[PDB]
């Protein structure tokens, strides 16, 4: 067999592939951060509102 | 000693198409963080000035 092959070739040359992976990761979690934001502020904006029309 | 050769050439496209993946995946989730972060500061900006109109009611 060959994973000798396959498991080198993933191992060198891999601070990129780490470092855009890592750069992925932390959008991700940013862009989950900012949706939660959007959820609680429209809450507010219909909490709000809703005391408005009485 | 060429089943290495093609076996390099193999590994060394692999990753340039995974590259090529996350480029364009970091690419496109910058561009829904600029848009959702645009859409918070206005939501902020929109309870703000609701808030202040109800506290101006009483
Ligand atoms: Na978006």
């Amino acid at each position: 067999r060959n994973k000798l092959a396959a498991a080198k070739c993933r191992n060198r040359r891999r601070e990129l592939t780490d470092r855009l992976q890592a750069e992925t990761d932390q959008l991700e979690e940013e862009k989950a951060e900012l949706e939660s934001e959007i959820a609680e502020l429209q809450k507010e904006k219909e909490r709000l509102e809703f005391v408005l029309v009485a | 000693r060429l089943r290495n050769r093609i076996a390099a050439s193999k590994c060394r496209k692999r990753k340039l198409e995974r590259i090529s993946r996350l480029e364009e995946k970091v690419k496109t989730l910058k561009s829904q963080n600029t848009e959702l972060a645009s859409t918070a500061s206005l939501l902020r900006e929109q309870v703000a000035q609701l808030k202040q109109k109800v506290l101006s009611h009483v």
